[PDB]
C-alpha cells in the first residue's frame, strides 16, 4: 500500500499521519524527528598556521669578504653589510679597524605544531542533509537515518520508507568558511596566492602536510649598530595570534535559524527550516480487517476545559454505543488541534478521555475514532505565564472557524444593515415598475 | 584545563520582554539572539552590576 505526508522540520514534534483504506480499519502512523545534521561539500582551499622566523647565527669574517647566496625558500633574504667592529666580550674580535664583513641571513616556515592547531579554509557549495527520525506503529518502535534527498530508501521492520528532498536548499554558511578549532567562521577569506600581512592568512599551505609554503610577512633586515653582535630585523606581527583574539564571535553566536555549528567533520547540526516529505510502503500484514475491529457507533463529544497553553492544554469527554472492547486509533481532520497519543482503548461503557491542544479561541476539530466521527467546538480561555521553557506544541493558527461568540456578533451585524440594504432595493424595485408605466 | 562558572543570574518575566539581573566577580561575557527567521546578535563585555532586559 501507498501513502505520502509531509512534516514539518521541528526537533521534538511527534506528527501524526492518518491512512485509510476499503476492507480495514483506519490507522495512524507517528513520525517523530530526532536529529538533523547538515554537511556541506569541502574543499581546503588551505591551511593557516603560526610561522617561526629562525635567525641564526650571524656569519663575520675577519679578513676577507663573502657574498650572497640566493637560495630556495619561502621569504628568504640575505645581504652583506662592510666593515664592523665586533666586540664581543673582552677586546675585540677581528683585530683589524675595517675591511671585516658580517653576513646577514632570514627566513621564515610553517610552525612546528601546525599539524595539532591551524584554521582549516573551505568552500561550501552543496550539503547533503541527514536525520534519525524514528517510526512507531501498533507494536513496533525503530530509529533509522536516512540522507534526506527523494532517492535514498531504508526498511523498518517489514516496511519501507524513502524521504524526499528538502524543500528550500538554504545553508547557514556561505560559500566560504574558516574552521579552526571548534568556531566555523562565515568569513570571506582572501584567496590562495594573494595573503596579506597582518590579517588572517599571512602564511598559506595547500594541505596540512607538504612543500611549497607561502608567506609574506613583510620581513625587512636592517642594519647592526655599534660593537654589539645581533642581527636585528623588523617585522609584521603574526596575523594568526590577532585573530584569536580579534575574533568577535564564533558562528555558533550568530547563526540565523538557532542552530550549533560543530567543527570536525564540520557540520551544521539542528537547524529549523521548511518541511520534509514521506513516502509510505505499508504492507498488508499490519492492518486489521474491518471484522475484527470493535464496531463504534454514535459518537458525541463534550469539552471542559482548553486553554490556549503551549502544551496540551484541552480535555475532551466522548460517548459512543459499542458492541465489543477493542483498540481503535484516534486521528484529527483539522490542523487546529493535535489529539495526543493516537492509541485509544475502547471498553465496554460510552466514555473515554482524550487530550487535545489548540492556539486560537474557538476550535472547530471532528474527531474520528474508528470510522465514524463527530465534531468539537469550544469556548477557550488564555493563559497568565508569559514565558516558557518549552517549545509549541500547536500549530499556529488564531481564527474562529464560523459560529465562535467573536464572530457571531458580526453575522448579527452583517444580517442586520444588509438585509435592510436589499429592503431598500425592493422599495426602488416597486417603483421603478409601477410608476415607469402609470 | 579549569574554568569557573558564574552564578545563576536572576530574571523576572514580562510580557514579551525578560528582564535579567547580573553579578559578576570579574569580566565575564553576554551573548543572546534571536533563534527565529532574522537573528539580532548581542555582545558585551558585562564588569559591574548592571541589569538589561
Ligand atoms: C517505543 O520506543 C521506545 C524505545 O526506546 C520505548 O519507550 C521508551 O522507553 C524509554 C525507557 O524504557 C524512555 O526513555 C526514558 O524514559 C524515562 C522515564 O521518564 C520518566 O521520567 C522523566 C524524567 O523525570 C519524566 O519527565 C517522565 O514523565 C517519566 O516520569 C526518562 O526518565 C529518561 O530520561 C533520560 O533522558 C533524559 C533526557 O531526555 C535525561 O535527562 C535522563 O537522565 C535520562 O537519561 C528517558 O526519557 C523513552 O522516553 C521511551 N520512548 C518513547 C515513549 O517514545 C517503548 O518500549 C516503545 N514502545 C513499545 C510499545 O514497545
Amino acid at each position: 500500500y501507498e501513502h505520502t505526508a509531509t512534516i514539518p522540520n521541528v526537533v521534538g514534534f511527534p506528527y501524526k499521519a492518518h491512512i485509510e483504506r476499503n476492507g480495514f480499519s483506519p490507522m495512524t502512523l507517528q513520525l517523530e524527528v530526532l536529529g538533523t545534521s547538515l554537511e556541506p561539500t569541502l574543499n581546503l582551499e588551505y591551511i593557516t598556521c603560526e610561522y617561526k622566523t629562525v635567525v641564526p647565527s650571524p656569519y663575520i669574517k675577519c679578513c676577507g669578504t663573502s657574498e650572497c647566496r640566493s637560495m630556495e625558500r619561502p621569504d628568504y633574504q640575505c645581504q652583506v653589510y662592510t666593515g664592523v667592529y665586533p666586540f664581543m666580550w673582552g677586546g675585540a674580535y677581528c683585530f683589524c679597524d675595517t675591511e671585516n664583513t658580517q653576513l646577514s641571513e632570514a627566513y621564515v616556515d610553517r610552525s612546528d605544531v601546525c599539524k595539532h592547531d591551524h584554521a582549516a579554509a573551505y568552500k561550501a557549495h552543496t550539503a547533503a542533509m541527514k536525520a534519525t527520525i524514528r517510526i512507531s506503529y501498533g507494536n513496533l518502535n525503530q530509529t533509522t537515518t536516512a540522507f534526506v534527498n527523494g532517492e535514498h530508501t531504508v526498511t523498518v521492520g517489514g516496511s519501507r520508507f524513502t524521504f524526499g528532498p528538502i524543500s528550500t536548499a538554504w545553508t547557514p554558511f556561505d560559500n566560504k568558511i574558516v574552521v579552526y578549532k571548534n568556531d566555523v567562521y562565515n568569513q570571506d577569506f582572501p584567496p590562495y596566492g594573494s595573503g596579506q600581512p597582518g590579517r588572517f592568512g599571512d602564511i598559506q599551505s595547500r594541505t596540512v602536510e607538504s612543500k611549497d609554503l607561502y608567506a609574506n610577512t613583510a620581513l625587512k633586515l636592517s642594519r647592526p649598530s655599534s660593537g654589539t653582535v645581533h642581527v636585528p630585523y623588523t617585522q609584521t606581527p603574526s596575523s594568526f595570534k590577532y585573530w584569536i583574539k580579534e575574533r568577535g564571535t564564533s558562528l555558533n553566536d550568530k547563526a540565523p535559524f538557532g542552530c550549533v555549528i560543530k567543527t570536525n567533520p564540520v557540520r551544521a547540526e539542528n537547524c529549523a527550516v521548511g518541511n520534509i516529505p514521506v513516502s509510505m510502503d505499508i504492507p498488508d500484514t499490519a492492518f486489521t480487517r474491518v471484522i475484527d475491529a470493535p464496531a463504534v457507533t454514535n459518537l458525541e463529544c463534550q469539552v471542559a476545559v482548553c486553554t490556549h497553553s503551549s502544551d496540551f492544554g484541552g480535555i475532551a469527554t466522548l460517548t459512543f454505543k459499542t458492541d465489543k472492547p477493542g483498540k481503535c486509533a484516534v486521528h484529527s481532520h483539522s490542523n487546529v488541534a493535535t489529539i495526543q497519543e493516537a492509541a485509544v482503548d475502547i471498553k465496554t461503557d460510552g466514555k473515554i478521555t482524550l487530550h487535545f491542544s489548540t492556539a486560537s479561541a474557538s476550535p472547530a476539530f471532528k474527531v474520528s475514532v474508528c470510522s465514524a466521527k463527530t465534531t468539537c467546538m469550544a469556548a477557550c480561555e488564555p493563559p497568565k505565564d508569559h514565558i516558557v521553557p518549552y517549545g509549541a506544541s500547536h500549530n499556529n493558527q488564531v481564527f474562529p472557524d464560523m459560529s465562535g461568540t467573536a464572530m457571531t456578533w458580526v453575522q448579527r451585524v452583517a444580517g442586520g444593515l444588509g438585509g435592510l440594504t436589499l429592503a431598500a432595493v425592493a422599495v426602488l424595485i416597486l417603483v421603478t415598475c409601477v410608476t415607469m408605466r402609470r | 584545563c579549569r574554568v569557573p562558572v558564574a552564578r545563576a543570574p536572576g530574571v523576572t518575566y514580562g510580557k514579551r520582554e525578560l528582564t535579567v539581573k547580573l553579578h559578576p566577580d570579574h569580566p565575564t561575557l553576554l551573548t543572546y539572539r534571536s533563534l527565529g527567521a532574522d537573528p539580532r546578535p548581542y555582545e558585551e563585555w558585562i564588569d559591574r552590576y548592571v541589569e538589561r532586559t
